[PDB]
């Protein structure tokens, strides 16, 4: 339902940045209230850059360049209001469409509630192997725990829908595989900016959710 | 306000071709641009059908799919789009999206049905 959870902030930044070579036909920012989509903004290369009345003091965008690959959307002044699953909807020829959902939830820092289960270090540019640690699971998510922040790297499924395709702008190596066995997360070549959090989530159908969280730390 | 008009199930038989109607209806007084047309399979990764204003169409798999009224150097306003050789596997829900400005996109999801034989 969601790609990335952002804390509610008040100049919060909703992070989308368009990965893919096809040269961009528009760019859309949408808002889902309960069922129902505002347009926030519309960006075309035959027009100027187009944001509704409602938002044009509300939001603005500040990390982007010519062409608009990132699409980011910074607030000035962000309220209650502001809370909802937003959409980052970039089209392109011959691909077609490539959306990013990002929830904004009130919360406070979402490493709270992400204490480190373990330790692990490597070297920098090495391919790094999270394997993580957790009858009756259901559905396993492998997500980036930061304070402002959640992205979702991998989500594999077996009996229900799902082919899900990471929107994480950083390449990782995710298996969904068939056998119940150790999921495991790749970082190929990882980096220093790839240290952090990142957590495993396996949701039964009984509703219970388990979680592991490794700390990576790349020196 | 620009809105997709599309019926909800389309029917055909196996082994037929079938033609998904999908138009977009805009008021006579209202402004609009429609820089692509998308034709999507409800529960795929990508796109299986785009109509671009230059660039023209361009499908999964050329042989089975083809835009009947979309046309460079025209107002891009009808994405139906016919199927040829149907097979079971077809069966499914469809998304037809227009991409408009200043108005966004705008979607609508048909449900096609393939009829078996007497
Ligand atoms: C759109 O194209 C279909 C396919 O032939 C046609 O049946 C329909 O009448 C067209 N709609 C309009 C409004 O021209």
């Amino acid at each position: 339902l969601w790609d990335t959870t952002v804390r509610l902030s008040e100049t919060m930044t909703l992070e989308c940045v368009y990965p893919l070579t096809h040269n961009l036909t528009q760019v859309e920012w949408t808002k889902n209230t309960g069922t129902k989509t505002v347009s926030i903004a519309v960006y075309n290369p035959n027009h100027n850059m187009h944001i509704e009345s409602n938002y044009l003091h509300r939001v603005h965008f500040l990390n982007s360049t010519v062409g608009f690959r990132n699409m980011s959307l910074s607030f000035y002044n962000a309220s209650e209001a502001d809370i909802g699953i937003y959409s980052c909807l970039f089209h392109a020829f011959p691909n077609g469409p490539w959306e990013k959902k990002i929830k904004v939830v009130w919360s406070d820092s979402f490493e709270i509630a992400a204490p480190s289960d373990s330790y692990l270090s490597a070297e920098p540019g090495q391919d790094v192997t999270l394997t993580c640690q957790l009858w009756p699971v259901q559905q396993v998510i492998w997500e980036k725990v930061q304070p402002h922040q959640v992205d979702i790297l991998a989500s594999c499924n077996l009996s229900q829908e799902t082919r899900y395709t990471s929107k994480y702008l950083r390449q990782t190596r995710s298996n969904c595989s068939q056998g119940s066995m150790k999921s495991i997360l790749i970082i190929p070549n990882a980096m220093a900016a790839d240290s952090g959090l990142y957590r495993c989530r396996s949701e039964a159908i009984t509703g219970k959710n388990k979680s592991f969280v490794i700390r990576l730390i790349i020196t | 306000d620009v809105v997709v008009q599309a019926p909800t199930q389309v029917p055909g038989f196996l082994g037929d071709s079938v033609t998904l109607p999908c138009y977009l209806q805009v008021p006579n007084m209202e402004v609009t641009h429609v820089s692509q047309l998308t034709w999507a399979r409800h529960g795929e990764s990508g796109s299986m059908a785009v109509f671009h204003q230059t660039q023209g169409p361009s499908y999964s798999e050329s042989k089975r799919l083809e835009f009947v009224a979309a046309r460079l150097g025209a107002e891009l306003r009808n994405a139906s789009l016919r199927m040829f050789g149907l097979r079971v596997e077809d069966e499914g829900n469809y998304t037809c999206l227009f991409v408009t400005f200043p108005q966004g996109s705008r979607s609508v999801d048909i449900w096609l049905r393939v009829l078996a034989k007497p």
